[PDB]
RNA sequence: AGGAAACUCUGGUGGAGGCUCGUAGCGGUUCUGACGUGCAAAUCGAUCGUCGAAUUUGGGUAUAGGGGCGAAAGACUAAU
RNA sequence: UUUUAUGCAGGCCACCAUCGAAAGGGAAUCCGGUUAAGAUUCCGGAACCUGGAUAUGGAUUCUUCACGGUAACGUAACUGAAUGUGGAGACGUCGGCGCGAGCCCUGGGAGGAGUUAUCUUUUCUUCUUAACAGCUUAUCACCCCGGAAUUGGUUUAUCCG
RNA sequence: CUUAUUCAAUGAAGCGGAGCUGGAAUUCAUUUUCCACGUUCUAGCAUUCAAGGUCCCAUUCGGGGCUGAUCCGGGUUGAA
């Protein structure tokens, strides 16, 4: 049915640790459990193994990131400006 | 645009998907032009590129992904490759 | 078991293709067409260098 | 007195960092003669997590262009490198993420990480997770680069001295707490003997130079000169200013 | 320890030569209610193995006596 | 299943937790019980704590005396 | 060099000692019986590995270093130095699911024993088959075909195309 | 300034200089100097004093030198 309103994952964590610390740790767990895209071939098959091993069991491929998240916005801020100071030292 | 007349292509003209019916296509002469997704294996994109040399055929090359060609064509699953063995009514033939 | 390896005979022990007991046979098929198509690029590439810097 | 567990941990008995579950150092290539006149080709085969570390591990592979063999090295992944990747490393190399660049070659405002300190140390700077370095101007005549670490500082290096572009990997990772004395158990277990930690105040004074008293007060003030010594160095060590900041580190 | 079935095989075995010793073994058996049948077994030892030619024909392991050498040292039981 | 939609609820599965009851086990609260020239140079009994872990443990191995080790009692370092 | 030593024509390579676990890794054995006291160690039988000589048979070849199969791959074998690459060794913990072994429960029948004033086609008991060898057998995986929305297959647990 | 001292690597491999071969340079006379001086769609592969070309040998089973891979100095390379 419905079980929690909102501790969610933190439901194992139980009546311990504090509901901040709790929801710092739910959102993580979220993000970290979540399924993921591989980009090489569009499917829903990349988990993380470990902290920045992010990994796709159909394609077999592994990329290196963000241990709860698989691309985190600093390093996507750095793919841009490397792409956009790399086309203009070619250009 | 383009997903308009891929559509159109759907309705009128006739298709295969996916590398083995594609490449069997191609083996057969039969095709004329391939679109290819971005998302893709360098080597079978490679492969089809020597394929459609050998056929003369023509290839185009898609600015998406398998999910994006897949709505396109208005299928619901993942499609690297699409073969065009005639549109009938469509420009695609003739445009790029 | 390895030294059990080496009691039996080759039969045993691997298959009669290139690359018989060391590497997936799909994995053969993968790097025979890479090798075959990517001199052939790198064939067209050279010829088309060449050219290029003949005019030029 | 007594000694002290500072005083301690330098003989390193017990202290020392634990060992069986690394892949060996993380290190760049030697700068032989390619990475200083040309470049190389090599191939991320696998990525590991190491143990201890907190980033993961490349399991990069090149070719010695000396033999006929080929020499494995061991990288930190930044994000965005995958396995079966192609990692161009030297001077003539790509402004792609991977590669070894020297900051020489470089221009402003880029990221890299793995930064040399001296061409030749192979591996220094911001090595840890989700730790980046940028680069800030040359004065190629007097080849000299100006940097930014991320405690802010700006340092002036070389220009051969390499480094990998990208950001280290693990990001986000203190983001998370832990919650249980036993997360921070294993963790501290598979680097090092060095929790829990117990407080002098609550030691006694043979043990500690806060120890002792009928209620637990340190006595006398713990801001200790630099130029103390090996048994009085516990507490704010060289400090400039204590209690809360409100504002800015103002650099 | 290993069966057998082919008799001219078990004969050049009679004669590979190391071989020393035979054994003919009966058995009382049964195919069905009204005929149980004699299993003849007939093991012979070398050096390695012993060859277990496997017979149920009373008149085939007569024959197969009456074809063996003499000198092979045999145990009727 | 409901709802105009937003989105809400119901039954099931499933089997998380430095969760819990509780045996083995590790411990050692209370009885301030027994004994207290003992079975014992620290035990016996009942009652108790905890029991998948910051767990318990063997073996090897390192740290040696103003030194070591110490989740810290000035505790332990062969009844010291 | 076949006076001979290993000088000697040649090229290769590059630990950089050693010690360290009778519970980690590890080449190879099982049954039966046997003594006052031994036993996987003895006896009988049947096996396995290692090392080294090694001869017969067999296979290959005058297209010199095998053939069959679309493929996955198969076979009695069926050249292969230097060097290099890969794999096993080699690996957590918990859950439940399946499968197997032995045990337990049990039916019939063949023997033996017990009870029996009464009743009990009854209670108990034996009915076994090792290492090793040959033939055969599998979940997962993999290949061929063919081309899937009307979406489908499928696990206890929802994953796949 | 490097040599003394000190730091660090490395199986002490490509140092430095000059030079070809090209691009720019304005050559104000001939080059004035500067840049390069074999590699980037792809998880392949790269080894036998290198094949070739070239000069010899004793051709024979083959054997050897130059180039292929510019030359000189023998400061391993940087730091300080
Ligand atoms: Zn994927
Ligand atoms: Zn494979």
């Amino acid at each position: 049915a419905k079980r929690t309103k909102k501790v969610g994952i933190t439901g194992k964590y139980g009546v311990r640790y504090g509901s901040s610390l709790r929801r710092q740790v739910k959102k993580l767990e979220i993000q970290q459990h979540a399924r993921y895209d591989c980009s090489f071939c569009g499917k829903k098959t990349v988990k993380r193994g470990a902290a920045g091993i992010w990994t796709c069991s159909c394609c077999k491929k592994t990329v290196a990131g963000g241990a709860y998240t698989v691309s985190t916005a600093a390093a996507a801020t750095v793919r841009s400006t490397i792409r956009r100071l790399r086309e203009m030292v070619e250009a | 645009s383009i997903n308009q007349k891929l559509a159109l292509v759907i309705k009128s003209g006739k298709y295969t998907l996916g590398y083995k019916s594609t490449v069997k296509s191609l083996r057969q002469g039969k095709s004329k032009l391939i679109i290819i997704a971005a998302n893709t294996p360098v080597l079978r994109k490679s492969e089809l590129e020597y394929y459609a040399m050998l056929s003369k055929t023509k290839v185009y090359y898609f600015q998406g992904g398998n999910n994006e060609l897949g709505t396109a064509v208005g299928k619901l699953f993942r499609v690297g490759v699409v073969s065009i063995l005639e549109a009938g009514d469509s420009d695609i033939l003739t445009t790029l | 078991r390895p030294r059990q390896y080496a009691t039996v005979s080759k039969t045993h022990k691997t298959v009669s293709r290139a690359y018989g007991g060391s590497r997936c046979a799909n994995c053969v098929k993968e790097r025979i067409i890479r090798a075959f198509l990517i001199e052939e690029q790198k064939i067209v590439k050279k010829v088309v260098k060449e050219q290029t810097e003949a005019a030029k | 007195g007594r000694v002290i567990r500072n005083q301690r941990k330098g003989a390193g008995s017990i202290f020392t960092s634990h060992t069986r579950l690394r892949q060996g150092a993380a290190k760049l290539r030697t700068l032989d003669y390619a990475e200083r006149h040309g470049y190389i080709r090599g191939i991320v085969k696998q990525i590991v997590h190491d143990s201890g570390r907190g980033a993961p591990l490349a399991k990069v592979v090149f070719r010695d262009p000396y033999k006929y063999r080929l020499r494995e090295e061991i990288f930190i992944a930044n994000e965005g490198v995958h396995t079966g990747q192609f990692i161009y490393a030297g001077k003539k190399a790509s402004l792609n993420v991977g590669n070894v660049l020297p900051l020489g070659s470089v221009p402003e405002g880029t990221i890299v990480s793995n930064v040399e300190e001296k061409p030749g140390d192979r591996g220094a700077l911001a090595r840890a997770s989700g730790n980046y370095v940028i680069i800030i101007g040359h004065n190629p005549d007097e080849n000299k680069t100006r940097v930014r670490l991320p405690s802010g500082a700006k340092k002036v290096i070389s220009s051969d001295a390499r480094g990998v572009i990208g950001v280290i990997a693990g990001g986000g990772r203190v983001d998370k707490p832990l919650l249980k004395a036993g997360r921070a158990f294993h963790k501290y277990r598979l680097k090092r003997n060095s929790w829990p930690k117990t407080r002098g105040v609550a030691m006694n004074p043979v043990d500690h130079p806060h120890g002792g008293g009928n209620h637990q007060h340190i006595g006398k003030a713990s801001t200790i000169s630099r130029g103390a010594v090996s048994g009085q160095k516990a507490g704010l060590i060289a400090a400039r200013r204590t209690g809360l900041l409100r504002g800015s580190q103002k650099t | 320890a290993r069966e057998i079935t082919d008799i001219k095989q078990f004969l050049e075995l009679t004669r590979r030569a190391d071989v020393k010793t035979a054994t003919v073994k009966i058995n009382k058996k049964l195919n069905k209610a009204g005929k149980p049948f004699r299993q003849t077994k007939f093991k012979v030892r070398g050096s390695s193995s012993l060859y277990t030619l496997v017979i149920n024909d009373a008149g085939k392991a007569k024959k197969l006596i009456q074809s063996l050498p003499p000198t092979l040292k045999v145990n009727r039981l």
